[PDB]
């Protein structure tokens, strides 16, 4: 329902990786697997989304329903939801 | 806990909560080694740890929560700030941040904002939608700020003489003219109690530069609010790097419909301060100072304003006089048409032992009829022209005489007529 | 859109208007990113947007349009106007230019002119074909700027005073030599609100420079024309840019044939921002005035002129004495015997509370009798003979007693006649 | 038959394409296409003409005239009806 803003920590990662195109690993809260490109960071009515172009689509989603992130090159941590 | 809990903690009070969580080495006396290994621990535990302080964004980009016990002065112990959050909530210099901070990573120095929720005193989402202090159109002071306190003490007198000779209003660019000697820091801690007393809602701020270490001591015990000051020991970068995290701290506050109250000692220093820090400019006038280095305390004394959406920004400055260095004078001769309020400080009348050495003559507000009723004006402009053929020292010696039978200044009037 | 109502929308309007549109985190920046911001999202819907401001050309060569609303401030919402423009239509520096504006394409920051279709109120092709105003034949003033306006209010007394001590004609270079303390304000005020009423069709702008930030704001909401102001925080160089807008703007009127006013406040605080921005000659007059520094003042006032042909230019300029500064004092010895007429105002009589605190016997004009009427240029004399014999302060306090039984000047000649 | 102005932006392409000499084409209300280089722009009688060197007689032609121009180095330009 309410969106719940994620740590600066986990913001702070996804941040760096979308500013020099990183790939990510997507995990939400189904526990559905999404390994695509992730261009940047995009909020709209108070509300932060994360873009990610899975061939081209451009999903657009909000940052509180992922789980977690993985990815080999940089530090894989999983949010906290408090 | 949080951090600033531990800051102002007692060392042996400390020592006694640090051995009984589990801290394994207690015997060395550098608070803040031992302060940090407890929050590393309560991070190894998962325990929550929280902290305050007040945003100062450099040139980098990124910026640090100075403390303002320690006078927003650069240490160990401020919590860095990634400039993604900055861009992420919109965040300016002088924004005060709490919540939850995070251990230094591995090669990170300065410890790390983990979660902010209360920005300014309110929610983040909130914080971020106050128009800037810039576009805040300007009015004149009309709500005026009582300071004649009812107690009747002798300390009493200056407030209630300071009241007469020029009331202050929410935001009044006041303005104080001192000799060397003639008791200014009294006049200052007079006006800061009766301010915490009749106001408590307004925030104060008292900013002193130059000044000695004894006197920072004695003025954070008088004032209740926030006191930050600058010894002289330090250069010069530091005078004007406190001077912009107060100036920038109280524009936040305001932008938050608060009145905010400063007190500078002094404007002639921090103008020193900026003159010696500048770039030259090419073209030096008399005294030695640049043209462009007046530019940026006019910035710091021209903010004062009484902000017509809400709240208001007070700025009483004290000037010095005659201090031998042509510098000051120069100084305060391109700061003399730019207060509302103008109060003067006269060594002939200090040097008799008469305090407060205020000349009543020569010093007054522009528009009074605004911080004042229809008939306390009047009865001023009577008393004002009683006084006006006498000379300015014994005009002091007969406001006090006539001043101490009286308990309030409307029990004065009635006194004074007929 | 159009640009002018934009820059008059109150900021909290803007920010409504920006996130109904699209647009986030608009509410911490200042008013002109917000204008250029929304400006820039509408330009991508491929609407026509519509733009205008005065042209300020730069060394360069390329010119801005800035806008009056903020005093002619540089910012990312002023339209640029490339060489080509400048050369194409005879464009000179204070020319008004009104059309389309269209959005930056890369490498390029501001908005660019699109359409130009009016020049100074006229066709583009009809205001090249004006003659320069350098080339227009200077005259004495001979039409009447009457600031009776009869209504018999009490601050309608200040206008009546006017009238009877220096009468005010267009093309008037009229100098207000006042004391610190003499209500110059409010005299600048009720000359405006005389001239708003009486002659709506001439143009009036109020230039202030070196003022407190409150006292502009109430000036923009009291002057019916156009108020341009520098505040006292902003550098010297800014007063000398607003100062020149000011008088090329007004200049390019007068080649239209149009009775330009400028009330400036003051020519003390002008001079003395050319002399910091003026560079040092060698030849340094008496108070650290240099030589050279006075020559583009004096050409500001200068240029105030009764043209041959079609047109007027006025300019009534306050002076300051009795400021305690020996710069001031030189300022004003150079500008003594250069205006056609001299309004001083007297410390004293206002310390009486009278007001206005006209000092009658030493205030008039030259060539009084162009102004006037053959039958009132006789009693003014006759009223003037009663006066001299009577000391200042007698002589005000006697002028507003006869004034106030009487409503209009005439009546009060044929009772003082009688 | 009164003068329209054109545009202050096409106006710039045609005044420096005078300074760099280009061999542009013009392109005519009527269809006539020709190759040439503009020498410079001169306005008469509150008229302004541009003056190009086809076939070495230095032809003159009103602006509004011009439908559009182009060069291989600036891309085609169409001017406005306005
Ligand atoms: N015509 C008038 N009627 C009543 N009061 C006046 C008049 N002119 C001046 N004053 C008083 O004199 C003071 C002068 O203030 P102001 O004119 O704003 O500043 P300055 O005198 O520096 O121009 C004002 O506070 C006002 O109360």
């Amino acid at each position: 329902d309410t969106y719940q803003p994620i740590n600066c920590d986990d913001y702070d990662n996804l941040e760096l990786a979308c500013q020099h195109h990183l790939m990510l690993t997507l995990e939400l809260k189904d526990g559905e697997k999404l390994q695509a490109k992730a261009s940047d960071l995009v909020s709209r009515k108070n509300v932060e989304y994360l873009v990610v172009e899975a061939a081209g689509e451009t999903r657009e989603l909000r940052l509180d329903k992922i789980t977690s992130f993985s990815h080999p090159e940089i530090g894989t941590v999983v949010v906290s939801e408090s | 806990m949080n951090l600033t809990e531990l800051k102002n903690t007692p060392v042996s009070e400390l020592i006694t909560l640090g051995e009984n969580m589990g801290l394994e080495n207690l015997a060395r006396m550098r608070k803040q080694d031992i302060i940090f290994a407890i929050l590393k621990q309560h991070a190894k535990s998962g325990e929550d740890i929280f902290g305050d302080g007040v945003l100062e964004i450099l040139q980098d980009g990124f910026g640090f929560l100075r403390s303002a016990d320690s006078s927003y002065l650069a240490g160990p112990d401020d919590i860095y700030v990634s400039p993604s959050q900055i861009r992420r909530f919109n965040l300016r210099t002088g924004d005060t941040i709490s919540g939850k901070i995070r251990p230094p990573k591995e090669g990170e120095r300065y410890f790390a904002l983990l979660k902010v929720n209360e920005v300014n005193f309110d929610k983040p989402e909130n914080a971020r939608n106050k128009i800037l202090f810039e576009n805040l159109t300007p009015l004149h002071a009309n709500s005026r700020l009582r300071m004649e306190r009812g107690n009747g003490s002798t300390e009493d007198l200056t407030a209630r003489v300071l009241d007469l000779a020029s009331p202050i209003g929410r935001g009044q660019r006041g303005l104080i003219v001192a000799p060397p000697k003639a008791g200014k820091t009294m006049l200052l801690q007079n006006i800061a109690q009766s301010i915490a007393y009749n106001h408590p809602d307004c925030v104060l701020m008292v900013l002193l530069i130059d000044e000695r270490p004894e006197e920072v001591t004695e003025m954070q015990r008088l004032v209740k609010g926030e006191v930050v000051a600058s010894t002289f020991d330090e250069p010069a970068s530091r005078h004007v790097q406190v001077a912009e995290m107060v100036i920038e701290k109280a524009k936040r506050l305001v932008e938050h419909k608060k009145d905010v109250i400063i007190l500078l000692d002094s404007i002639t220093r921090l103008a020193r301060a900026y003159n010696t820090v500048v770039p030259a400019s090419g073209k030096v006038l008399t005294g030695g100072v640049d043209a462009n280095a007046l530019h940026r305390p006019k910035r710091f004394f021209g903010a004062a304003r009484n902000v017509e959406e809400g709240g208001s920004l007070t700025i009483i400055a004290t000037a010095l006089i005659d201090t031998g260095s042509k510098m000051d004078e120069v100084i305060y001769e391109e700061f003399k048409g730019t207060g509302n309020m103008e109060l003067h400080l006269s060594r002939k009348i200090a040097e008799k032992r008469v305090f407060p050495a205020i000349d009543y003559n020569r010093s007054g507000t522009r528009k009074e009829e605004l911080l004042t009723t229809q008939e306390e004006l009047q009865k001023m402009w009577i008393l004002r022209k009683i006084i006006h053929p006498m000379g300015e020292i014994d005009a002091m010696e007969f406001l006090i005489n006539k001043l101490a039978m009286t308990k309030t200044n409307d029990d004065f009037f009635e006194m004074m007529k007929r």
